[PDB]
RNA sequence: GCGUUGGAUUGUUCACCCACUAAUAGGGAGUGAGCUGGGUUUAGACCGUCGUGAGACAGGUUAGUUUUACCCUACUGAU
RNA sequence: CUCUUAAGGUAGCCAAAUGGAUUAACGAGAUUCCCACUGUCCCUAUCUA
RNA sequence: AGAACUGGUACGGACAAGGGGAAUCUGACUGUCUAAUUAAAACAUAGCAUUGCGAUGGUCAGAAAGUGAUGUUGACGCAAU
RNA sequence: GUGAACAGCCUCUAGUUGAUAGAAUAAUGUAGAUAAGGGAAGUCGGCAAAAUAGAUCCGUAACUUCGGGAUAAGGAUUGGC
RNA sequence: AUGGUGAACUAUGCCUGAAUAGGGUGAAGCCAGAGGAAACUCUGGUGGAGGCUCGUAGCGGUUCUGACGUGCAAAUCGAUC
């Protein structure tokens, strides 16, 4: 059953540290520990370990990415920014 | 000693302010001193201050100052360091006295009143920090102290005073914050007081005790709901009543006396 | 120094003409009015020598009997 | 007057870097003949977490042109690179994410990182986890190139200098609150011994110009 | 004296002021 | 000559009240090595006041080590 | 030179559920009391090492 | 787990093993410190705020030096609070 | 072996049986015990001691950062066959 | 003042080693069942998270009108924490 009302994984900190900080961390540490899809395998097997480091479980290909998610939004728009700048110089 | 505080600070201060509970300022006016003010120190000032305004309905305290501006200047006020009311009216008010006493190089002001009214509290929310000691118990400040600000206006905080009138009360000394309610002998017997003061509806919400009468019975419904009963199977009369009378004074039950009507 | 010298300060105020009445302990702070006011927190003492013979009486204690005509 | 704390750093007795587990000094490849005329191709063999650094590193190898061997370099990982990806390096290298180029080659509007100040010093600007620069101006005349730093400051340098495409991986590291002193303990035990700091007002007047009262 | 308005001061929300808790 | 108490109270008691009782008389030599509680009172810390500051204090709050006797005499018992 | 009092029926208008620090938890921290309990005491006695 | 039956003043029989409650002040807490009088509200902490600085630089060191710490560092950083 | 248990408790294997003695049982001590009737009147002050204690089952309030509080409280039980 | 000797104590960082019963609570993830169009909401488990907690060893040293005051000791001993 749904054990906790609103803390979830943050219940490991129990009582302490203030409710505002725990509401921030709960937003992050889910993304720290969630699985993700491989762009190479195609399998939901991407895992962080030692932040900034994102391996797929299968095929052992490993992508350097953000600290708490695979791609941050920041480099995500940089990719298309390059894609614009690449083909502008191509043509 | 406790009046040796009082004639000290009165003779020390230039302008006196006088706080009063917004719940029942008539029960707190304590005339008695104003008498001494008019007759022996005519130059001194004696302004009233209404603190704890957040315990009354909005129009109620509005009606009071109209019944109090006719004799004293009487600011309304709510004391808190972080969420207050009416500070800057008083800050505007005081400096005029420092302005009017131009030659005097500085000026004191002492805060007189009943115990447990916020005399210690008001200075803190003036200084926007904790400088006085404060407590929900009545007798918290014990001796006057200078609290300086702006190098000319000095705050003084005498301990709270009850004038020694005969009656004028015996039990309503409990119904002002005067007595630390713990040392009394039978807290059970003053319960029909708070039925007479508080409203049954608002009383019904805070516990959330349903239908009763005969205030001894009112206690015994509560101690069941608290599970606050002795070993087989005595319901706590005293300590529950001690917990009741705190909430009448710490401000967990809503109450006030009706202001004098307009005409 | 040399801008923080009391010689240099008293030239900057132009207050060198006085001389023999300048008071001990006068700084960039503490004018001579202020210094006498501060010292009275300590000056409630009497003075005796090595004997101890009473040199100068304590403050407001001068012990002489005036002629009250 | 005892000698105060920040003056006591200059000995570096214990205040040196806790440097047992640093994987190696991350630099660019030495600016050589090939990189200033053509390109060259390397391979990431692996990327790894480095202690004392938010940015993860990258082991990239190159084949030595002047001798039959393989010499190994260490780069700071731009976000989005994967293992076994080829990386091109040189003046005539094309613009793709993770290549190192001269700055005068790219169009302005480009977002790069690990950029040299002067050409050749193997990359000293914009190296923290999630930082970068953006190229705002080319002055081909007496060839200079004007950019803006992560501090917001704008600075021109030579067009000859180098930098690698894309921002550093590991952004958003400072958003997570550490929540308890033990994580602050495990942070600074790898960097240096400037933790914890006793406040200056708490000390005695021998200790620090605040203390006393 | 300064003129004094009472449109401010949210009064103290006691539990006895709340109709959320009531019997019936 | 012989009597002359029990208590409540430290937001203090240089006291007061309430009760018992025949009555709750006033003192002296006190009992700082019989024991202690407050106060000698040192370093720690906080608030307030003053000072540019070190700091001092109109205050207020808390925590805080001296440890004899076997000798002479007195004293009570003992040969 | 000129000037500052209007608010009324036992809980209000308002503000993006609340309007608070009168803060949970925790502590060989400082303090008051209630029950339980007892040589703390009335008032001392007895036993062992 | 349930049942009979049974002794009894004892049935966690020695041994081992929380008194509880109402409240207030205080500091968030785990932590740490006056070795030999003080463990606390003192300190540290996370958080928060601010200043400094793009390396020919910052903050320091060194009698000097073809010298050093931060620095195997580069503002999601370092240094000062 | 007891038992949740490297606890406490009693044995095996192994190892010690060393710490000046003998005789009497005064006071006061040190350490530890017990009490009629009362139950903090003592005392600055419940200091100290008493009281509670294992497990099974029933039951558990205000407050709250919703995670706690909480073994809250308070009940009822415990052998042997 | 001049010139020297010390980090075996203790202070602090680094290097390489070593050490820490049995209990209590039951975070995420997961499964089943019942609802819901879905989001999901109930119900029953599985799971074994924590600068959590009871509590040995270990570390610390709170309380006692403790013991001892030429003491066993130029900081020990008891009980309590
Ligand atoms: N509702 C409300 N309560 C207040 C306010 N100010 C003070 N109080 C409460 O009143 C109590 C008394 O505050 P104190 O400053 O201790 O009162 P005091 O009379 O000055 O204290 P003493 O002077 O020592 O008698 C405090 O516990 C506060 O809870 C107020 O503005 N509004
Ligand atoms: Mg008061
Ligand atoms: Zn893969």
């Amino acid at each position: 059953a749904k054990r906790t009302k609103k803390v979830g994984i943050t219940g490991k900190y129990g009582v302490r540290y203030g409710s505002s900080l725990r509401r921030q961390v709960k937003k992050l540490e889910i993304q720290q520990h969630a699985r993700y899809d491989c762009s190479f395998c195609g399998k939901k097997t991407v895992k962080r370990g030692a932040a900034g480091i994102w391996t797929c479980s299968c095929c052992k290909k490993t992508v350097a990415g953000g600290a708490y998610t695979v791609s941050t939004a920041a480099a995500a728009t940089v990719r298309s920014t390059i894609r614009r700048l690449r083909e502008m110089v191509e043509a | 000693r406790i009046w040796n505080e009082l004639y000290k600070v009165i003779d020390s201060s230039d302008v006196v302010i006088h706080v009063l509970d917004a719940r029942d300022p008539l029960g707190t006016r304590c005339k008695s001193v104003e008498e001494y003010m008019k007759k022996e120190t005519p130059h001194k000032h004696l302004i009233y201050v209404l603190n704890k305004c957040d315990l009354v309905p909005t129009w109620v305290a509005a009606a009071w100052v109209k019944h109090l501006s006719k004799e004293r200047p009487t600011l309304a006020f709510h004391a808190s360091i972080t969420n207050s009311f009416g500070k800057g009216s008083l800050i505007q008010l005081l400096r005029q006295f420092s302005q009017l006493h131009t030659d005097r190089k500085q000026i004191s002001v002492g805060f007189i009143g009943y115990p447990n009214t916020g005399k210690s509290s008001i200075i803190n929310t003036l200084r926007k920090k904790k400088v006085c000691q404060v407590a929900p118990i009545p007798g918290e400040t014990k001796v006057w102290q200078y609290i300086t600000l702006m190098k000319r206006i000095f705050l003084i905080d005498c301990p709270g005073i009850v004038p020694p009138s005969s009656k004028d009360s015996e039990e309503d000394i409990l119904f002002r914050g005067v007595v630390r309610v713990e040392h009394v002998t039978h807290p059970e017997q003053y319960i029909p007081g708070v039925l007479k003061r508080c409203q049954v509806k608002h009383l019904e919400r805070t516990y959330e005790i349903s239908g009763w009468k005969d205030a001894t019975e009112f206690i015994e419904i509560l101690a069941r709901k608290q599970g606050r009963l002795l070993k087989g199977g005595e319901p706590d009369e005293s300590g529950v009543s001690k917990q009741i009378l705190n909430d009448f004074n710490r401000g967990k039950i809503p109450w006030f006396v009706l202001p004098p009507e307009k005409e | 120094g040399t801008g923080k010298k009391e010689k240099s300060r008293r030239i900057r105020e132009g207050d060198t003409k006085d001389g023999n009445l300048r008071v001990k302990g006068e700084n960039f702070y503490r004018d001579s009015k202020r210094v006498k006011f501060l010292n009275m927190y300590t000056s409630g003492k009497e003075i005796r020598n090595k004997k101890g013979n009473l040199i100068r009486a304590a403050s407001f204690q001068d012990s002489t009997i005036p002629d009250a005509r | 007057g005892r000698v105060i704390r920040n003056q006591r750093k200059g000995a570096g007795s214990i205040f040196t870097s806790h440097t047992r587990l640093r994987q190696g000094a991350a630099k660019l490849r030495t600016l050589d003949y090939a990189e200033r005329h053509g390109y060259i191709r390397g391979i990431v063999k692996q990327i790894v977490h480095d202690s004392g650094r938010g940015a993860p590193l990258a082991k990239v190898v190159f084949r030595d042109p002047y001798k039959y061997r393989l010499r190994e370099e260490i780069f700071i990982a731009n976000e989005g690179v994967h293992t076994g990806q080829f990386i091109y390096a040189g003046k005539k290298a094309s613009l793709n994410v993770g290549n190192v180029l001269p700055l005068g080659s790219v169009p302005e509007g480009t977002i790069v990182s690990n950029v040299e100040e002067k050409p050749g010093d193997r990359g000293a600007l914009a190296r923290a986890s999630g930082n970068y620069v953006i190229i705002i101006g080319h002055n081909p005349d007496e060839n200079k190139t004007r950019v803006r730093l992560p501090s917001g400051a704008k600075k021109v340098i030579s067009s000859d200098a180098r930098g690698v495409i894309g921002v550093i991986a590991g952004g958003g590291r400072v958003d997570k609150p550490l929540l308890k002193a033990g994580r602050a303990f495990h942070k600074y035990r790898l960097k240096r011994n400037s933790w914890p700091k006793t406040r200056g007002v708490a000390m005695n007047p021998v200790d620090h110009p605040h203390g006393g009262g | 004296m300064g003129k004094q308005d009472l449109g401010k001061l949210q009064t103290r929300k006691m539990k006895g002021l709340k109709s959320k808790f009531d019997q019936g």
